[PDB]
């Protein structure tokens, strides 16, 4: 934002901030959507306590879900968890807030630590039965898991497809002020 | 590849095996599940892409419109009695001047 | 070939100044020869013109 | 585009070339770039880009260089060991070896210091130095193929110029 | 680059370098991190107008590079300060050699701008050299 | 947008400035167009297809060798692979012995040659 | 491929080199150059005709811009 | 390069010649030494069969082989290193390089240097010969 | 002399044809004005075609010698020693004895390329062929 | 005679290594998922799990063979265009060379490969590491824990495309994106019940570091819009920003160095990770974060001085070297002899741009090939004697004479004896050290060299000796001929790299 001979030139883009706000919501909303998405294909009544993660210990797929999704929420590479944190930490510093990059690390790394002390819980003795049981035997939708799939997919390889979708909040962003 | 039918297409055929292999069931069950899903995966691949080239022409055009919204607010946010300074009143001038023609 | 064409090029450039200096003294003697035998041209020629 | 942050300093900074003041702490981005940023961290910030990099090979070749002047000089004392006797060695090597030793040590030499700690000048007189005898062993086309890729028709007008010019030398008075 | 080929020698080919003035190297520097933006038109106005005129039959093509004479002229007078004329015409002897060399290598014998940013230092360090 | 060679006139320039500005020769335009005043495009695909060639057959030969000595010395124990290579043919037991050495042979042949400048003309 | 068809750089890069910057710039950078030197290249033209007419803007005179 | 010594005098060598003393000088490498020579090369042969022979016999007895195997394949090895070692221009103790050997590690330079000597050469015979006829010409007076 | 007798040898080999491609080459590597730019840029594609020595010629070689054997191995049923001796050693000779891969179609382009200047009858070629030659 | 043909044909041969690599993995991805609907190793004759092994461990081999020639192909190219831009003496012609693009394959991430001899280097040991750490993972992958087979597969694909990218973005999401791997088989694959604690710290520690190696690489990007080092050197950082940025770097890399105190974590991992992925954690790892650090040191001018970071770098040695005494179990002690190689081969960089970067390169060299040494001495020792303490296990050489033997000859070019690399980068560093500080070189050289040495020595010399008199009708048997030949293969790679060409070193 400099003036040259009264003629500006503006290389900052001023809707910037509110699509990285819209992009961080829509992360944390869909991390949160994956993350419900498993307790929604169990008996829900089966997952009581924190130490009650054991029970994610199921065939095979569910658990390696369950792993990458805990991994996603915590914000670790290359999910779409880390993607926020890392275009909040792009943007506090375009915008010049050493103090706030310290204190969102800081939270960053607790935040870190508590979706990992889960990770501890996980392990279990043997295969658990935490699936419903419709006409005596144990029932698996099937829409579900090609919802969750569909999430797992978007979020394991979702980085390299950021540039869409960071496009389109900028488009938005665009005529919020304009 | 470059069409965007056919990466929609090969996306609803991985869509479908991830999904049947996840469920435990074995593979070759529904059939039509894979057509169906390779279509509609193709249809919203191919609409995803056009959506995102107008939104990109779109954006560029709200970006060319607050072009001169960022000016204007910079000279409004010009500081109490800043207005009248040297290297503000070439700007304040036209803008207030040169810059009221309605 | 490490041997051969992967020589050290500080080593390369000292290899290349020793010789080029080799060959400006050999130069310098073939000049001084060249002299030598124009002098002695000369002085047969001012001795047939006298 | 080079972007850059907002400096805290609530500092008055003063450009006479403009006849302009302007705040440490207020600064554009461009002026940041044109007064904070305008650091020079080069040796040899004059020079264009291809320019800088050939100077930057031809500095390391020429400490490597010095350095080989330093190991010509401890082998020619290595020589001298076994071709000398110990009861002639020392006014032999007092003859002029030790100046020259003297001369190529750890303050001229990079040697086993990590860092060879030089002044900007002095980076550009070695690499003068090094450019000067990089013009004589060129100018006899010594470069192919040790120091020098050069295809078959240079290589041929080269050989040939270098015939030209060799007569010419040999074919002047002596000194 | 930065040599001086010795007066008198023994040979043809005998040369010294040499390290320039602090306040001379800084001069360069600053014109050529503040004129940047001219050599690199210029080699693009040239490259254009190969492409455009550089075709015999072309109807400009008898104007040759004259379309970057006006690139050349603000190059010269940015990294001359503006202050022994406003185009590179009316430089100083000193470095007409060099000027021209320039010329040369950038409008008749295409080198890379390298070459021809070199021989424009080269004039520049001529031209700082005689007007400290 | 305002350099272009419209508005121009040749009265409105001095001979010596035409001169540092008059245009090349026609064949310096051209490779400068081209971009081939040293080398062709030609010679650069021929280097390009050169390389691809070198890189699949380097590839296919060092796989063949890796796979035919695994596939001929791994049998079993020491005395079963005795046994059963003794129990072979004899233009078995060579295709198994000729074979995987043949192929990393000349892959490391074909190697060694793009690795040197040895087809130079300026040779005597 | 089509999913990077759309700009030179790859996709990562630009979600992430891309921070605030002005879109049209990193999309389509001549234009906004070209529209950045709107009220430039009409004075450039204007100090072109009055040298053509023989009168050299001095001011205008490192307004020569070539992109 | 310099010469890095004390310079001394023809005469003072003329005398001390005169003393029975000597000035040692590079000698050539015998040909069991050399490995540009056909003893070393015949040697290299007779090793290679003799190797061979030897674990065939070992092949009847038990003995170890790997030894002699290791040997006829350093036969080439031990060849290839003695040369490497030769050709190198680089010197620690022995014998200067040649200008010869110098020039023939550069083609092009070696090349144009014989050319210009021999086109020296025979300037210099030319106006030798000319010198000749002219002492010819001012004896007949 | 020695100037001279390399005249008479660049002469005599303007004479010649075999050499012609190596002179015109050289001429043309000169970026000199004899030959056109167009002219210049097909003749060095024609012989670097043809100079190009691919690796698929020792690549088809050794895989005529693994198929042998493997054809030999597999598919004869108690075969005689002899004769395969024979027949390696027959293959080991005919692969000696088959040219590279040899090209011509790339030579008579060079050919053509090369004679419009009429190189041999050519004041100028001399010139440019006396300062350069391998 | 230097073509064109040779750097056509080194970027001919990345590109296909690369794209070999990946065609591999697609394949490989493909059997082990289409080939079951549960995807678990089957427990028959006539399995995939097999199938997906050998082809994992013969496609490695093959690629370590490509890159081998390829590495010397690069090696090659880049010495001819050092000579070339050093070459041309007249300021008439410029080296411009402008090559075309391959229509085989694309760019990866539609980048241009940019080539460093460091790059190659960690490249050859990275795949060495991760073959010896899949060789040791036979015993360790079963039913239903098969998917992991393939993990080394993609950390070298990770590593090559990391290793041959311009741009600071790509660099910094490849170094990030190791993580998830290394959680994955420490969750996984240890068979320790205490490694769930021990992965939990480790994944910690390292996501601390990524933090700040990424708060760092956010502030640098911010500061210039541009993904170029040749854009980054076209800038200029102010004071504030350049010590910010060198302290965050450093701190980064020294998380993941490991530096002193953060080395909880890799002690903690070492003594508990498998061993396999310890051989590829140590071996690997810290040579990525180290080869980071260097290239974005260089890329950053700092007038700032590097006390703190050679300080912090001697201290950790030091710290490091003084423990060994008190380390009875075999794993912990290497651990702690890692740890003080790391933190001295940290130490070199710590000049700058200076002439330590080969000293640094080559002791990071030495480390890998001795670590993975010593941590396949520790697994055929755990399995063989089914300990990792010396007080149980003693007497090996009288029961296992070829491992007794083995173990002596790793001390002895542990010692850093003369004819090993130890000792040619042991003298490059501490030249360099005693020409910046000769009473700090002089004592960092007494500490690690005698008092360190000595404890792994004790330590390893009591277990090397002795009479197994213990469980007599459960003794264990000599070591296989696999490991045999993987520790000819690792002394030779120890010994033979010493001759390599000095144009590099």
């Amino acid at each position: 934002m400099s003036i040259f001979s009264n003629i500006w030139i503006n290389n900052d883009l001023n809707s910037y901030g509110l699509s990285i706000l819209l992009l961080n919501i829509i992360n944390y909303l869909i991390v949160f959507m994956l993350i419900l998405s498993v307790i929604l294909l169990t008996n829900l009544s089966k997952f009581k306590s924190l130490n009650q993660f054991k029970e994610f210990n199921s065939y095979n797929f569910i658990l390696y879900s369950l792993i990458f999704s805990l991994l996603s929420m915590a914000g670790i590479p290359p999910l779409l968890g880390f993607t926020g944190k890392f275009l909040a930490i792009l943007y506090s510093s375009f915008k010049s807030q050493y103090l706030l990059i310290l204190f969102m690390t800081i939270l960053n790394i607790f935040g870190m630590y508590f979706y990992i002390q889960n990770l501890r819980f996980v392990v279990k003795k043997n295969k658990s039965s935490i699936l419903n049981y419709k006409n005596y035997y144990v029932n698996i939708n099937y829409s579900i898991t090609l919802n969750i799939i569909l999430l797992n997919f978007f979020n394991f390889f979702g980085i390299l497809f950021l540039s869409d979708l960071i496009i389109i909040l900028n488009y938005i962003s665009s005529y919020i002020y304009i | 590849m470059s069409s965007m039918l056919i990466w929609g297409a090969c996306f609803g055929l991985f869509t479908r095996a991830a999904a049947c292999k996840a469920s435990m069931i074995p593979l070759t069950t529904s059939p039509w599940k894979y057509p169906k899903y390779m279509i509609v995966s193709a249809v919203t691949f191919y609409y995803f892409d056009w959506y995102r080239r107008m939104a990109l022409e779109q954006l560029c055009y709200n970006e060319e419109k607050l072009e001169r919204y960022q000016i204007r607010a910079k000279l409004q946010s010009l500081k109490i009695g800043e207005e009248l300074s040297d290297a503000y009143r070439e700007s304040f001038f036209e803008h207030a001047v040169q810059k009221n023609n309605i | 070939y490490q041997g051969l064409n992967l020589a050290n090029p500080a080593e390369s450039l000292f290899s290349l100044n020793t010789a080029a200096e080799e060959i400006e003294d050999k130069i310098r003697q073939i000049r001084i020869d060249n002299d030598k035998l124009l002098q002695r041209k000369a002085q047969l020629e001012e001795e047939l013109a006298s | 585009a080079f972007g850059g942050f907002r400096q805290t300093d609530n500092s008055l900074i003063i450009d006479d070339r403009r006849k302009i003041i302007l705040n440490t702490r207020s600064l554009n981005d461009f002026q940041q770039k044109i007064y904070l940023r305008n650091f020079f961290t080069n040796y040899r910030p004059d020079l264009s880009s291809y320019d800088y990099f050939a100077f930057k090979e031809k500095l390391r070749i020429g400490e490597l260089f010095l350095n080989e002047y330093r190991k010509r000089i401890n082998n020619e004392v290595r020589r001298a060991a076994i071709l000398t006797p110990t009861s002639s060695l020392r006014e032999k090597m007092n003859h002029k070896i030790a100046d020259q030793i003297l001369d190529l040590s750890s303050p001229h030499v990079r040697g086993a210091h990590f860092q060879a700690v030089r002044s900007w000048t002095d980076a550009s007189k070695i690499v003068n130095y090094v450019e000067e005898k990089q013009t004589k062993i060129n100018k006899y086309g010594l470069q192919f193929p040790l120091l020098g890729n050069m295809t078959e028709e240079q290589c041929a007008s080269k050989e040939d110029e270098v015939y030209q010019r060799l007569l010419k030398e040999m074919q002047k008075p002596p000194k | 680059m930065f040599l001086n080929p010795v007066k008198d020698s023994e040979f043809d080919d005998e040369v010294k370098g040499f390290v320039p003035s602090e306040g001379e190297v800084r001069f360069v520097a600053n014109k050529n991190k503040e004129c940047g933006y001219y050599l690199q038109g210029i080699e693009q106005c040239r490259r254009k107008m190969v492409q455009l005129a550089g075709d015999s039959s072309s109807q400009f093509h008898s104007l040759g590079f004259l379309p970057c004479k006006r690139l050349v002229d603000a190059h010269y007078r940015c990294m001359t300060d503006d202050k022994f004329g406003s185009t590179i015409e009316e430089v100083p002897e000193i470095g007409l050699d060099s000027a021209q060399k320039f010329f040369d290598c950038t409008f008749q014998q295409l080198k890379p701008m390298q070459s021809c940013r070199r021989f424009f230092d080269q004039v520049v360090r001529d031209v700082y050299r005689a007007n400290g | 947008m305002n350099i272009s060679y419209t508005g121009l006139k040749l009265e409105d320039y001095s001979d010596e400035v035409i001169r540092k500005y008059k245009f090349p020769n026609s064949n310096e335009l051209e490779r400068f167009l081209n971009r081939e005043q040293t080398l062709t495009v030609q010679q650069h695909k021929s280097a390009i297809k050169l390389a691809q060639q070198d890189f699949f057959a380097v590839a296919g030969l060092l796989s063949v060798g890796s796979l035919s000595y695994i596939f001929y010395n791994s049998v079993g124990g020491k005395v079963i692979r005795d046994r059963i290579r003794a129990s072979m043919p004899f233009p078995k037991r060579v295709l198994v012995q000729v074979l995987p050495f043949v192929a990393l042979g000349t892959a490391l042949i074909i190697s060694r040659r793009g690795i040197e400048g040895h087809n130079h003309g300026y040779k005597q | 491929g089509v999913w990077s068809n759309i700009h030179p750089t790859d996709k990562v890069t630009l979600s992430f080199a891309n921070i605030g910057r002005p879109f049209r710039l990193i999309y389509r950078p001549e234009i906004f150059l070209r529209d950045q030197q709107a009220k430039f290249i009409q004075l450039e033209k204007e100090h072109i005709e009055k040298s053509k007419k023989g009168e050299f803007v001095e001011t205008t005179s490192p307004l020569v811009l070539w992109n | 390069m310099q010469n890095a010594y004390p310079e001394i005098t023809d005469q003072h060598r003329e005398f001390l010649k005169k003393q029975g003393l000597k000035v040692y000088e590079p000698k050539p490498l015998p040909d069991q030494i050399n490995p540009f020579s056909k003893t070393y090369w015949i040697t290299n042969a007779f090793i290679i069969g003799v190797s061979f022979l030897a674990r065939r016999h070992a092949l009847k007895v038990g003995a170890p082989r790997i030894f002699w195997s290791g040997c006829i394949v350093g036969v080439p090895l031990a060849a290839i290193i003695s040369r490497g070692k030769s050709d190198q221009l680089d010197e620690l103790v022995g014998a200067r390089k040649t200008l010869e050997q110098k020039l023939e590690y550069a083609p092009i330079t070696r090349r144009a240097w014989e050319r210009a000597l021999a086109t020296n050469q025979e300037y210099q015979n030319e106006i030798k010969t000319q010198i000749q006829d002219l002492q010819a010409e001012i004896a007949a007076k | 002399a020695s100037q001279l007798q390399r005249e008479q040898k660049l002469v005599q080999s303007l004479q010649q044809e075999s050499l012609q491609p190596h002179l015109f080459k050289i001429i043309v590597d000169s970026q000199s004005d004899l030959v056109c730019e167009a002219d210049r840029r097909e003749y060095i594609k024609h012989y670097t075609r043809a100079n190009e020595k691919s690796s698929t010629s020792q690549l088809l070689q050794v895989g005529a010698l693994l198929g042998y054997i493997y054809a030999v191995g597999r598919y004869v049923s108690n075969p005689s020693t002899r004769k395969f001796s024979y027949g390696l050693a027959a293959l080991l000779g005919s692969f000696s004895l088959l040219n590279p891969s040899k090209n011509l179609h790339h030579n008579h382009s060079l050919r053509e390329i090369y004679s419009k200047y009429n190189i041999s009858t050519n004041p100028q070629a001399l010139e440019i062929l006396k300062s350069r030659i391998y | 005679m230097f073509n064109l043909n040779t750097i056509y044909l080194s970027r001919i041969f990345i590109e296909f290594n690369f794209y070999f690599l990946f065609f591999l993995f697609l394949i490989s991805s493909i059997i082990f998922y289409f080939s079951k609907i549960i995807s678990i190793q089957n427990l028959n004759q006539n399995s995939v799990f097999n199938f997906l092994k050998l082809a994992n461990i013969f496609g490695i081999l093959i690629s370590f063979f490509i890159h081998i020639i390829s590495f010397w192909f690069y090696c090659i190219y880049s010495y001819n265009l050092s000579l070339n831009i050093f070459s041309d003496i007249n300021l008439y012609n410029s080296n411009s060379i402008e090559l075309l693009n391959n229509s085989l394959l694309p760019n990866y991430f539609k980048s241009n490969i940019t080539i460093d001899f460091f790059g190659l280097i960690l490249l050859t040991l990275a795949y060495i590491v991760g073959f010896v750490s899949i060789l040791a993972l036979d015993t360790r992958l079963y039913w239903k824990n098969i998917k992991y087979i393939f993990s080394f597969t993609i950390f070298l694909l990770i590593v090559y495309v990391y290793v041959t990218v311009s741009n600071i973005l790509l660099f910094f999401m490849c170094y990030e994106l190791l993580l998830i791997p290394s959680f994955l088989i420490v969750y996984f694959v240890s068979p320790s019940r205490r490694a769930i604690q021990a992965s939990l710290y480790f994944v910690i520690w390292t996501q601390l570091g990524s933090l700040l190696v990424l708060i760092a690489i956010s502030y640098i990007i911010s500061i210039t819009n541009t993904y170029e080092f040749n854009d980054l050197k076209y800038f200029n950082f102010t004071n504030s920003e350049s010590t910010i940025i060198i302290f965050l770097i450093f701190l980064g890399f020294g998380f993941k160095a490991p530096i002193w105190p953060f080395h909880y974590w890799l002690t903690k991992t070492h003594v508990e990770a498998p061993s396999g992925f310890s051989i590829y954690l140590s071996g690997f790892l810290v040579k990525t974060a180290l080869y980071g650090f260097y290239k974005f040191n260089t890329s950053i001018f700092i007038d700032i001085d590097s006390s703190i970071f050679i300080a912090i770098c001697i201290m950790g040695v030091v710290d490091s070297s003084l423990k060994m005494w008190g380390q009875t179990d075999l794993k912990k002690l290497v651990a702690y002899g890692t740890i003080q190689e790391m933190n001295i081969i940290y130490l070199a960089f710590c000049w700058g741009d200076s002439c330590a970067i080969l000293g640094g390169i080559l002791f990071s060299a030495t480390h890998a090939f001795l670590s993975a040494l010593m941590f396949f001495l520790v697994d055929c020792i755990y399995r063989r004697y089914h300990t990792r303490s010396l007080v149980e296990v003693n007497g090996i050489l009288h029961i296992t004479p070829n491992l007794g033997l083995s173990i002596l000859f790793m001390l002895v070019f542990f010692s850093g004896i003369p004819g090993t690399i130890k000792f040619i980068s042991e003298f490059y560093i501490f030249s360099g050290l005693l020409e910046a500080s000769p009473f700090i070189c002089f004592i960092l050289m007494l500490v690690a060299n005698v008092l360190g040495l000595i404890g792994f020595s004790k330590s390893w010399f009591n277990a090397t000796f002795g009479m197994p008199k213990k469980n007599t009708k459960y003794l264990p048997m000599d070591l296989s001929f696999k490991e045999s030949y993987i520790i000819l293969y690792c002394f030779f790679f120890l010994f033979i790299f010493s001759y390599f060409s000095s144009i590099f070193f």
